[PDB]
RNA sequence: ACUUAUUCAAUGAAGCGGAGCUGGAAUUCAUUUUCCACGUUCUAGCAUUCAAGGUCCCAUUCGGGGCUGAUCCGGGUUGAA
RNA sequence: GAUGGGGUCUUAUGGCUGGAAGAGGCCAGCACCUUUGCUGGCUCCGGUGCGCUUGUGACGGCCCGUGAAAAUCCACAGGA
RNA sequence: UUUAUGCAGGCCACCAUCGAAAGGGAAUCCGGUUAAGAUUCCGGAACCUGGAUAUGGAUUCUUCACGGUAACGUAACUGAA
């Protein structure tokens, strides 16, 4: 048999990220001293729009606290900022939308973005359009907040991690159909090459394990186990349960 | 075209203002009302904020 | 330019001074 | 006077950009430096046993001031001396015919590995000086106990480079005094009264005790601050 | 449980740890136990010339240098594991 | 802070002049193995447009699409 | 100013290179001309870059220009990191 697709994805020859016309990693400003001991003011610039992403970016400009120049600074744009706005980052920040408190000093039910699970790597939890992290509970012994993440799940991050105060802007969009298959063409134009889908069903044998036949039918079953192998993988990959989700998920 | 700015002199670049061939007119203007206003109002902060912490 | 333009009036001026020095 | 002002900068988070500050604990030295400071962080944060740090306790300046003096006399002849040497000595046994006796017997500290090794298992060596920094550590951590067993007096001296200087080389990594002058053989037997009772008769006491295991800074205040929180009563 | 092996991440390896000043609370049961702080938040401005000032030297002059301004100590870059 | 009255500016573009009529074009006449010329004139004033092509301007529509980078050049702040 | 370019200093931290005859990009047009070349040759008229430089003009004893309420104007009318 061949190399199947998504074995191929891999490789990452016409499977890269079409990366032109970004404006750079929307990361957080990194954690040197004053966003520690103190609070630093940036001032937003502009917020525009990236290529290949839901929400809204924002060019924050900052002083160099060691050398006169200016740092800028690309944040993902949270609901209700504004051009002109004054945002404030660090320990001693106050409470608003926009600011960049470490997790430690916010309240319980604050409900930030962008949020970083080890202080330092500058942004991971929730970036996506509409997505928001919420502070369930501290612990200060054991210097841990507990937050809920999008997913529903239940993380136990340091205090010293930071989060943006708000929710990601742009939210609501997946509520609107795209009515078209140019209308996703032109979606994944600029993310990646993972559009048009062959069902693999419609394949050949050669070309993946659920085709051929007298009739389009998958034969096994599409379960498959997480010890499985690559080339096999082509189906619901260590599904618990399957069929229609009736009822609560008992999260 | 950026490179014939080379060959005129300095009357066609600029204008005779601060930040003159650089920034609007009313853009210096707001600037420079809101630099000397909250200077201003940075001194009274700090006479504020001494003479309340001085009483006490 | 502007740098090369500096250096050369820098270049003119030494120049006239070093030539005019006698 | 009346024109100058003071502007005092406030040197706050935000406030204004800082000044020069001497940053040298926070330089990326190469990795060199790195290493030879990591290594001797690291031979002090584990358990060395104990044929190590039967150095570590080294002579005290001032007996070791007093002993390089006395080595001091006792030089070996340099190229120039021993050239002049030799021509005296052949013109004396083209007069006299002496058996190359006419230059006196050399009174010289002895010096090198081998050489001093084998002065010890003949115990003929006076005082021994065995230099601390040799990278190689193997090549004398057998020494004080062979000086040990064979009754020779040892001494674990700061500097290989000075024992070099002693002998007219770079390094030495040992010396040895083997047979002295009568005009100072008490000087000897008086630095040697104290060269034992410092290494030699604590010899079976430092060969139980195993040094290393020193904590950091950082970690020493934090394990005297769980001290000191465990010390409510 | 520890950290030094190993592993992860960032930085142009800039503010780590300890102690100390100066304030607030603090009850002191003798004298201080501690704990919090220890220059920035109406505003799309600005912030750079080993920093002005103060102080001490030089050989005054054209200026120059030191300390302080900007608390000491440890050279573990900082965390995680 | 409209309309209105008076001004300022970008010079794409267009107009006048220079370039430049001496050029080029259209004619006439005189000529001669011939290189072949030489000498005269005139080259002016307008009009129109849902026209074609093209450039540009001010707008408006579309996007879960918002539609390169660097070299390079200039200006400003500053006050050595 | 034995003098070469070290020593006097001071600034700076990108960090090879290749990659477009349709992307970006300093500056040229007309007339004529050959069997066959031309925005390249001839004639005329320009422009850019780099380098040398002198004169005139401008500015200054209120040293580094004036005018306009202003938008701004002019032949110029110091400006390093
Ligand atoms: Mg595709
Ligand atoms: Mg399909
Ligand atoms: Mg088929
Ligand atoms: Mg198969
Ligand atoms: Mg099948
Ligand atoms: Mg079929
Ligand atoms: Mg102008
Ligand atoms: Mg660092
Ligand atoms: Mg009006
Ligand atoms: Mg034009
Ligand atoms: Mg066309
Ligand atoms: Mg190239
Ligand atoms: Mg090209
Ligand atoms: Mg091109
Ligand atoms: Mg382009
Ligand atoms: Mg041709
Ligand atoms: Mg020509
Ligand atoms: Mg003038
Ligand atoms: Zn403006």
């Amino acid at each position: 048999g061949r190399v199947i697709r998504n074995q191929r994805k891999g490789a990452g020859s016409i499977f890269t990220s079409h990366t032109r016309l970004r404006q750079g990693a929307a990361k957080l400003r990194t954690l040197d001293y004053a966003e520690r001991h103190g609070y630093i003011r940036g001032i937003v610039k502009q917020i525009v729009h990236d290529s290949g992403r839901g929400a809204p970016l924002a060019k924050v400009v900052f002083r160099d606290p060691y050398k006169y120049r200016l740092r800028e600074e690309i944040f993902i744009a949270n609901e209700g900022v504004h051009t002109g706005q004054f945002i404030y980052a660090g320990k001693k920040a106050s409470l608003n939308v926009g600011n960049v408190l470490p997790l430690g000093s916010v309240p319980e039910g604050t409900i930030v973005s962008n949020v970083e699970e080890k202080p330092g790597d500058r942004g991971a939890l929730a970036r996506a359009s509409g997505n928001y992290v919420i502070i369930i509970g501290h612990n200060p012994d054991e210097n841990k907040t507990r937050v809920r993440l999008p997913s529903g799940a239940k993380k136990v991050i340091s205090s010293d991690a930071r989060g943006v105060i708000g929710v990601i802007a742009g939210g609501g969009r997946v509520d609107k159909p795209l009515l078209k298959a140019g209308r996703a063409f032109h979606k994944y134009r600029l993310k990646r090459n993972s559009w048009p889908k062959t069902r693999g069903v419609a394949m050949n044998p050669v070309d993946h394990p659920h085709g051929g036949g007298n009739h389009q039918h998958i034969g096994k079953a599409s379960t498959i186990s997480r010890g499985a192998v690559s080339g096999q993988k082509a189906g619901l990959i260590a599904a618990r349960r399957t069929g229609l989700l009736r009822g609560s998920q008992k999260t | 075209r950026p490179r014939q700015y080379a060959t005129v002199s300095k009357t066609h670049k600029t204008v005779s203002r601060a930040y003159g061939g650089s920034r609007c007119a009313n853009c210096v203007k707001e600037r420079i009302i809101r630099a000397f206003l909250i200077e201003e109002q940075k001194i009274v902060k700090k006479v504020v904020k001494e003479q309340t912490e001085a009483a006490k | 330019m502007r740098a090369k333009w500096r250096k050369k009036r820098t270049r003119r001026l030494k120049r006239k001074r070093r030539k005019v020095r006698a | 006077n009346p024109l100058t002002h003071s502007t005092p900068k406030n040197f706050g988070i935000g406030q204004a950009v800082q000044p020069k500050r001497n940053l040298s604990r926070y330089v990326k030295w190469p990795e060199y430096v790195r290493v030879q400071r990591q290594k001797k962080i690291l031979s002090i944060r584990l358990k060395v046993p104990p044929t190590i740090a039967q150095f570590q306790y080294t002579l005290d300046r001032n007996t070791a001031a007093e002993t390089f003096k006395l080595f001091n006399k006792y030089r070996p002849e340099t190229a120039a001396e021993k050239k002049e040497r030799l021509t005296k000595e052949a013109a004396a046994v083209a007069e006299g015919k002496s058996k190359q006796d006419a230059s006196p017997k050399p009174y010289a500290v002895k010096y090198g590995l081998n050489h001093v090794v084998a002065l010890i298992e003949n115990k003929k060596a006076k005082l021994v000086l065995i230099a601390n920094d040799v990278d190689p550590i193997e090549l004398v951590v057998f020494l004080p106990a062979l000086c040990k067993k064979m009754g020779v007096p040892y001494a674990i001296v700061k500097g290989k480079a000075r024992l070099g200087t002693l002998v007219n080389q770079k390094t030495s990594a040992v010396a040895a005094l083997t047979e002295v002058r009568a005009e100072d053989e008490a000087a000897l037997a008086k630095l040697v009264s104290t060269i034992d009772a410092n290494f030699a008769d604590k010899y079976d006491e430092v060969k139980k005790h195993w040094g290393g295991g020193i904590l950091g800074n950082k970690a020493q205040a934090k394990m005297d601050k769980r001290a000191k929180n465990s010390d409510s009563a």
